């Protein structure tokens, strides 16, 4: 209907979600467990349906909305700011991912914390965090952006430190609190500089008149610093702290004692993506900045390598996922440094969806293992959590970027557009290559050690989960709702990623305008690649193949199948050679 | 491995690059006050500097040189094919 | 104020409309969103009535009733904001205030302008009378 | 000073409207026509903005006051400032209306320049 | 003529766009490889349509182009080809590992390879014979109704104006 | 009362100046029309 | 004339704004061929799955040919693919012919690819 | 099945199963031989024209 | 965790189930929807949108962007 296209209902449904969350928080005695669950489920489902309707219009067609709620605050003599929301491609790209992951995490969170005394508090905290993140990405001016920035930091401080009776979790939450205070300082100083320069806080206007101030300088006490350089420096600093780049990443692994739905939301999109959003929100500023040009690829590649290698050595499942998230944040920073804004969105969506699904599977495994998150005390879990095993296999083969999967394409697109003109290019490229191959190691380690190793766990788990009296059609080591949530999340992820791939990677370009005038020749090597580039990518392909052979055929222990393992490796090599000969030359 | 031919779209030279140089061509930040107040943009802590020649300018110059090189390569290839045709037509 | 954009010719827009293009024009508010229409206040009255009845039922059954109470005050509290901001002369992206809209805040100028326009109208009409009589 | 700040706010809002109404395929050139110069004309030294104090000499203050008074004289002769920027009695309103009506009649009957 | 000129260019520019990187075996293989009465026969019209399609691009629509072209191959033929390759690779692996290379097994491998090549040739022939021929006949009937058999006859005539083929319109 | 009666005088001055400019433009148009009609009258005589 | 559509019409700036061509396509030389394809897709709506799985692009097959030609020429001239591939195959012959001495002087094939 | 470019990059290009129209059997004899020669020259000239036009068209759209 | 007693005097939220949660859910949901509808109805007055497909902005129209006369 044309009325829906002219007047969005996203605002109405989001307000319904927010007000239901707040009133459930205040009137929690009237609503029991079931009442809170049902009310917030209805609100979140309506919000998701409305945003799903508008997703196609905003992404494919050139639809966007500027909504003003009213004049809000006086910030200068004779100056007032209003509460503005900008529902455009950049905002909807983050908001739809956050809302979908949040809907499925919400349904999963009731099965998780099944008999805990404070399920309602966790549900409402997750709702508050999602609302804050959605408000952050839908900002219309800088004041609303700062409000969302401070809200995501505050609500994540409560999802962390959920076990408020322990000071040990209080320390972990306070670490992130301090890092968020530093982020807020940097962002607010950058906003102050912007307002002192242009005397406006509207983002859109800022994106269209900042090029007029490229040749300007500011006078620090003994320095004359370019305006774009200092503004970009502060924005990049706060983005680095939120996105947990190297050095400022130490708060993120210590954030893992939060409940696993909170980890699924925080580490997949939302918080870790917030910094990336900033880079996408203010693209011209960083296009005109020398500091960004030098610092994004170097720090991104170092972070990618560091996170990828540290992840492959972890034994805690949540720590492995957290370090994988750090590596992927570095990869996203490099992808933004590429200069192609579509590749960033594709990487964001793929990583967020599959990382959230992997967190859900890991959370079910951890609940089965009775709060022991180290897979040194696991093994042979396939017969007790079969759905977890199979769904986890799918999610890890997609997340690790294995060949012939959806996650392969984002890595390939990243390596297509990499700029070779950097002074520190050798280090950047080596770090990127070493971080790209690390996914197979931690994916294989996690899957094999949790599900298909020897029994390393305690006898109580296995023996109590296998008594004869428990044989029934109702037998299960998880909940049906968890299985349905994971299944539907995977299906929706596949559908959305395929739709985005069609929109961006087809011969007919269909994506809406990204409001950026910096265009490079990166798509050429995607559209008309040449021979040396194909050979160069084949090199990394064969490196990954060698690593897969290593993780499959290496015997680190004595076994009755050692000799037969060597024989099978020899048979596979000979068969591959003969198969290649037959497929290439004769018939 | 051999380095690739990476740069901006050679058909968009009057776009991103053109505006950057046009900003320096039009020293608009140092024009006289529209009210005639005996002040200019140079009388501020945040002031224009139209003779700077640093920062991102080296990257812009490198991009321009790369675009020129790619255009020269294309022109050389076209001249080569023309020369081949006029040489073969002689025989 | 000025035009701020490069000029265009009437022949060019004639060609554009021949090609099938349409000139963008702001649309009037629909009845539901218009805070001065009759359907708006019919909806408000319906909201007030259902809120009162549901508040009575909630009191009878033991459910919270403060939210039904916020709907009752919400109607007149939001009529002020919706109508109050329509009166202001500030311009967003939506539409441009006309001279007559601005003259609502200048009654002296409005009256004098209407009188002068009328008088010039009879002057023009009478000149047309002699030019026809010639 | 508030008036110059309002000038800057108005040009910023015009830029926002142009951004919403015009796609980026042609926004830069149209904005480069007549709008970028006005944005740079109302920058930090010319317009006080969010600063504590506008550093003006006595001649600059005199010129700003003269600009404000010129605007006032333009709007006063049409009686445009009764409720918003003025306070007249009922008796003065009728005389002002008669004066503005006579002036509007005089301006209309002049020949074009 | 200009045609001859083009031939001369093939003597100089062919390796720039035709040659590809090959192994020693690939190079060896490359060296080795380098009546006025119609009597109611619209097959001549079908061939005329093929010639028009070959010499003109803006003549036929997408549906007519797909009708005049062979069907794309599918899962059946691709899976049969790769299953044949896998079976042969397994047999050769067994032979090498067990040192079972004698004239009987060599002949068996040769016969299997020949049979598999014939079976791979089968599906395209089946498709062309069954599916394509009725559609081609119907298209020929429609176009002889639209234009006339004489036009297609002179099109089929080998000494006809290829320039007119290139510049001809519906 | 705060919405309607206590407004920034700079905003009011800007709005009134725009109104005055519009009035002057309309007066210019009326002037052109009157001159055109008088020229018609002169040409007839 | 690879950058020209079926009827040699140059779209006006207002037409480009009205048909909301993306800035990525606008930066290239293929706007005049992209606009008719977008129009045909506009009055012939198609799901993304069908768009992925249809090589002929369905009812848009006539304009898609012109768009393919323009896009191929645009990208190959953008990244010098024709010259690079000519030098990759028989680099000695290309050097003797002097196809492009600017690219030929600095061209070096990797050691793994037949020295 | 649908996007095999990974196999093309990693292992190279394999042989393709036979796919021919067999539509030229309608004509016979000298007509058939002459038309074979004409079509062969047309294909070779088409490849040459593609290469040459690709090299020429750099000046277009500048 | 195994359930443990909670003191009656404390207004804390451990293991609480309200038997009348359906009516409370109804009476918290529907007025919330009405309030959000009123807020959205007010906010649509101040909502902007780019021109639709096939439409162009006339640069000389009043809705077009404007400059300032000094
Ligand atoms: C079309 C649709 C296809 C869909 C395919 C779906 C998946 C199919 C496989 C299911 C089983 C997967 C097990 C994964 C876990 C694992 O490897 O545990 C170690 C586990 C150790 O247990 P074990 O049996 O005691 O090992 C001792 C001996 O090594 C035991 O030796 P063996 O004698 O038992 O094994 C000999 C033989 C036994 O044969 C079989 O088992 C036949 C059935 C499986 C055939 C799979 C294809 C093989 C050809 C390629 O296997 C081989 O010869 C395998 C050689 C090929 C794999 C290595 C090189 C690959 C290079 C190219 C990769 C391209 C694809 C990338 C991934 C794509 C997305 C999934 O090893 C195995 O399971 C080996 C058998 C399976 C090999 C194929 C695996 C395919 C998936 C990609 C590689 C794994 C990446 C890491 C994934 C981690 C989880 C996310
Ligand atoms: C003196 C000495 C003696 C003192 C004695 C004590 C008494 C106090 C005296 C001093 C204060 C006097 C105040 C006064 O004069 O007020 C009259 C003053 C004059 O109004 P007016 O002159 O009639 O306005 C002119 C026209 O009516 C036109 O009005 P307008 O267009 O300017 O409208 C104003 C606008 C002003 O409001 C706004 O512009 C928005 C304000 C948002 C506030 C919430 C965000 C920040 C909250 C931070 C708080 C801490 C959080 C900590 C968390 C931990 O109002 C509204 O928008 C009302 C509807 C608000 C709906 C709820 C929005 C919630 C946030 C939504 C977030 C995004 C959700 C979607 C996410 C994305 C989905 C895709 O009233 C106002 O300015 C309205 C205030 C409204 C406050 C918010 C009410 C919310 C209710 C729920
Ligand atoms: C030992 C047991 C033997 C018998 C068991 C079965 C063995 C054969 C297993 C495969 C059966 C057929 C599967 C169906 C699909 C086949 C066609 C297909 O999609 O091919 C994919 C692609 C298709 O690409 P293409 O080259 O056919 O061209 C594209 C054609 N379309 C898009 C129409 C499909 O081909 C390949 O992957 C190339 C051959 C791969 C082998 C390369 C050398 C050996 C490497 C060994 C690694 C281990
Ligand atoms: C005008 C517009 C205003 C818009 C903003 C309104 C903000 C309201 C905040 C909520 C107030 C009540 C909080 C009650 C918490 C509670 O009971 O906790 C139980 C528990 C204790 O449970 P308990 O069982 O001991 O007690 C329950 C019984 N009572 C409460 C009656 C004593 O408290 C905590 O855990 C302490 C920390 C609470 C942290 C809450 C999360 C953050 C909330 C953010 C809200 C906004 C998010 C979205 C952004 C909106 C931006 C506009
Ligand atoms: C304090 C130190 C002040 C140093 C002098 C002012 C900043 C630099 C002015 C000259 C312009 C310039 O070089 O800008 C680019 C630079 C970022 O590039 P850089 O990190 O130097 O690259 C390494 C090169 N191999 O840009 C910068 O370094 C800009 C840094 C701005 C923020 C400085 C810290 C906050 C303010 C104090
Ligand atoms: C994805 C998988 C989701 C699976 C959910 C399964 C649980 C569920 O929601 O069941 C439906 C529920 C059943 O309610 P029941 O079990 O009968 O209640 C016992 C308490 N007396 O029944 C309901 O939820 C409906 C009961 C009334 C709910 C409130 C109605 C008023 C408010 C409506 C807001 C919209």
């Amino acid at each position: 209907l044309d009325f829906l296209n002219e007047y969005p209902i996203i605002l109405l449904t989001g307000l319904l979600f927010l007000f239901t969350t707040i009133f459930s928080l205040i009137c929690l005695s009237y609503l029991g467990l079931y009442g809170v669950f049902i009310l917030n489920l209805a609100s979140i489902l309506l919000f998701w349906l409305s945003m799903l309707y508008y997703f196609n219009l905003i992404v494919s067609e050139n639809y966007y909305y500027y909504i003003s709620l009213g004049k809000w605050m006086y910030l200068s003599n004779g100056f007032r700011v209003s509460f503005d929301l900008l529902i455009d491609l950049t905002s909807i790209s983050f908001s739809f991912l956050t809302l979908t992951i949040g809907v499925f995490v919400y349904i999963y969170t009731f099965s998780y914390f099944r008999y805990e005394p404070l399920v309602e508090r966790l549900i409402l905290f997750l709702n508050s965090f999602m609302i804050s993140m959605i408000l952050l990405v839908s900002s219309g001016n800088f004041i609303v952006l700062f409000l969302g920035w401070e809200l995501i930091g505050l609500t994540s401080f409560f999802l962390i430190n959920f076990w408020s009776t322990r000071v040990g979790t209080l320390k972990a939450a306070f670490k992130a609190f301090s890092f968020n205070k530093l982020s807020d300082l940097f962002l607010f100083f950058a906003i102050l500089i912007i307002f002192s320069t242009t005397y406006n806080l509207d983002i859109l206007s800022f994106n269209n008149q900042i090029y007029l101030y490229e040749s300007y300088n500011i006078d620090m006490f003994y320095w004359s610093i370019n305006l774009i350089e200092i503004i970009s420096f502060f924005f990049i600093s706060c983005a680095f702290i939120k996105s947990a780049q190297f050095g400022a990443h130490i708060w993120l692994p210590d954030s893992m004692e939060a409940p696993v739905p909170a980890s699924a939301l925080i580490h997949s999109a939302t918080l870790v993506s917030a910094g990336i959003y900033l880079l996408l929100r203010l693209s011209p500023l960083f296009e005109l900045s020398k500091y960004a040009y030098f610092i994004l690829p170097l720090i991104g590649s170092v972070t990618a390598f560091y996170g990828g290698l540290v992840s492959a050595f972890q034994s805690d499942t949540k720590k492995t996922l957290a370090y994988s998230t750090i590596s992927h944040c570095g990869f996203l920073m490099v992808s933004y440094s590429t200069g192609v804004l579509e590749f960033v969105i594709l990487y964001l969506y793929v990583h967020g969806f599959f990382k959230a699904a992997t967190f859900l599977c890991v959370g079910n495994v951890n609940r089965f293992n009775r709060n022991i998150q180290d897979f040194k005390r696991m093994g042979g879990f396939y017969k007790y959590l079969p759905f977890e095993c199979l769904a986890s296999f799918v999610c890890m083969i997609n997340l690790s970027g294995l060949p012939l999967t959806l996650g392969f394409y984002i890595k390939h697109l990243l390596f297509i557009g990499l700029v070779e003109s950097y002074t520190l290019y050798p280090l950047i490229f080596s770090s990127l290559i070493l971080g790209a191959i690390a996914g197979v190691f931690y994916s294989y380690r996690l899957f094999y050690s949790i599900f298909f190793d020897t029994k390393k766990g305690k006898k109580a788990i296995y023996l109590q989960a296998s008594r004869i009296i428990l044989n029934s059609k109702f037998y299960s080591n998880t909940s049906l709702a968890s299985n349905l949530s994971i299944t539907f999340l995977v299906l929706i992820s596949y559908t959305v990623i395929l739709y985005l791939y069609c929109t961006t990677l087809n011969n007919y370009y269909s994506l809406s305008d990204l409001k950026s005038i910096y265009i490079n020749n990166a798509y050429s090597y995607f559209y008309k690649p040449d021979y040396n580039f194909l050979n160069a990518v084949s090199i990394l392909n064969w490196f990954v193949i060698i690593l897969l052979i290593s993780v499959i055929y290496l015997n680190w222990r004595w076994s009755y199948y050692y000799t037969k393992s060597i024989d099978s490796l020899s048979k596979f090599i000979l068969f591959s050679f003969f198969f290649f000969i037959f497929s290439k030359y004769i018939l | 491995t051999t380095p690739r031919q990476l740069g901006i779209d050679t058909n968009d030279l009057k776009g991103f690059l053109g505006e950057y140089y046009g900003q320096y061509k039009k020293r608009s930040g140092i024009r006289s006050n529209f009210l005639g107040l005996d002040v200019t943009g140079e009388n501020s802590i945040i002031q224009p500097n139209y003779d700077r020649k640093n920062g991102i300018r080296d990257v812009i110059d490198s991009l321009n040189a790369d675009a020129g090189k790619r255009k020269l390569i294309n022109l050389e290839a076209k001249n080569f094919i023309e020369r081949v045709e006029k040489e073969c037509e002689q025989r | 104020m000025q035009n701020a954009y490069p000029e265009i010719t009437d022949q060019h827009r004639e060609f554009l409309k021949k090609q099938g293009l349409k000139v963008y024009e702001p649309k009037p508010l629909p009845d539901q969103i218009n805070p001065f229409s009759k359907t708006y206040w019919i909806t408000n009255a319906f909201i007030i009535g259902v809120s009162f009845l549901a508040r009575r039922h909630a009191l009878k059954v033991g459910a919270p009733r403060i939210f039904w109470s916020g709907c009752i005050v919400g109607v007149p509290l939001a009529a002020i904001i919706s109508r109050g901001k329509s009166d202001q002369l500030d311009e967003l992206v939506g539409a441009r205030k006309t001279l007559e809209q601005k003259l609502e805040y200048a009654p002296i100028t409005r009256r004098a302008w209407e009188r002068a326009l009328a008088t010039n109208q009879e002057y023009q009409n009478e000149i047309k009378t002699q030019i026809q009589d010639l | 000073e508030l008036f110059l700040n309002e000038y800057r706010k108005r040009i910023n809002n015009e830029v926002r409207r142009a951004a919403i109404l015009t796609p980026t395929s042609s926004l830069r050139e149209k904005m480069n026509h007549k709008i970028a110069d006005q944005i740079l004309d109302l920058s930090s030294p010319h317009v006080r903005g969010a600063h504590f104090q506008a550093v003006r000499s006595w001649t600059d203050a005199s010129k700003i006051v003269n600009y404000v008074e010129e605007k006032q004289t333009k709007i006063n002769k049409y009686g445009l400032q009764f409720p918003l920027l003025g306070n007249m009695t009922e008796e003065q309103c009728a005389s002002k209306e008669d004066e503005v009506y006579q002036r509007l009649l005089k301006e209309m009957q002049k020949p074009p320049k | 003529d200009q045609h001859e000129l083009k031939a001369e260019m093939i003597k100089e520019l062919s390796h720039y766009y035709d040659h590809h990187d090959l192994s020693l075996f690939g190079k060896v293989q490359h060296f080795v490889e380098h009546n006025f009465s119609e009597s109611k026969q619209i097959s001549r019209t079908v061939f005329a349509l093929k010639k028009i399609k070959t010499f003109n691009h803006d003549f036929f629509t997408s549906e007519e182009e797909m009708i005049l072209e062979p069907l794309p191959l599918g899962i059946l033929t691709y899976g049969l080809k790769y299953a044949f390759a896998g079976v042969d690779a397994a047999l050769l692996t067994y032979f090498w590992r067990n040192w079972n290379f004698n004239v009987r097994t060599i002949g068996l491998l040769g016969g299997l390879v020949g049979i598999q090549m014939a079976t791979l040739h089968i599906p395209n022939l089946v498709n062309e014979v069954v599916i394509q021929t009725p559609r081609r006949r119907a298209l020929a009937k429609k176009y002889i109704s639209a234009y006339g058999p004489q036009f297609f006859h002179d099109i089929v005539n080998p000494k006809y104006d290829i320039e007119h083929l290139r510049h001809l319109q519906n | 009362y705060q919405g309607l009666n206590l407004a920034n005088p700079a905003e009011s001055l800007f709005s009134l100046n725009t109104a005055a400019e519009e009035i002057e433009d309309k007066i210019r148009q009326i002037r052109i029309d009157n001159d055109k009609l008088l020229q018609r009258k002169a040409q007839l005589e | 004339a690879w950058n020209e559509n079926q009827q040699h019409y140059k779209y006006s700036k207002e037409e480009i704004e009205a048909y909301q061509v993306p800035m990525r396509i606008k930066a290239g030389p293929c706007v005049d061929t992209y606009i008719p394809l977008k129009k045909c897709f506009q009055e012939n709506p198609t799901s993304f799955a069908a768009k992925m799985l249809d090589g002929r692009k369905g009812k848009c097959a006539k304009e898609f040919k012109y768009y393919n030609t323009c896009l191929n020429h645009w990208q190959t001239y953008e990244n010098n693919s024709h010259v690079t591939n000519a030098y990759w195959a028989d680099t000695s012959k290309a050097n003797a012919d002097g196809i492009s001495n600017t690219y030929g002087g600095s061209f070096r094939k990797g050691l793994a690819w037949l020295n | 099945y649908l996007e095999p470019s990974y196999f093309h990059e990693t292992f190279g290009h394999m042989s393709q199963p036979p796919k021919y129209d067999l539509i030229d059997s309608n004509i016979n004899g000298v007509e058939k031989k002459l038309n074979k020669q004409i079509l062969h020259r047309e294909h070779n000239e088409h490849k040459l024209d593609g290469f040459v036009s690709m090299f020429k068209g750099s000046d277009v759209a500048k | 965790f195994q359930k443990y007693p909670i003191p009656r005097y404390l207004h804390v939220g451990q293991w609480i189930v309200n038997k009348n949660w359906k009516w409370n859910t109804f009476h918290m949901f529907f007025p919330t929807a009405i309030l959000c509808f009123m807020v959205w109805r007010n906010s649509m007055i101040s909502t902007a949108k780019p021109p639709n497909y096939g439409e162009y902005v006339d640069p000389q129209s009043p809705v077009a962007p404007k400059a300032i006369k000094y």
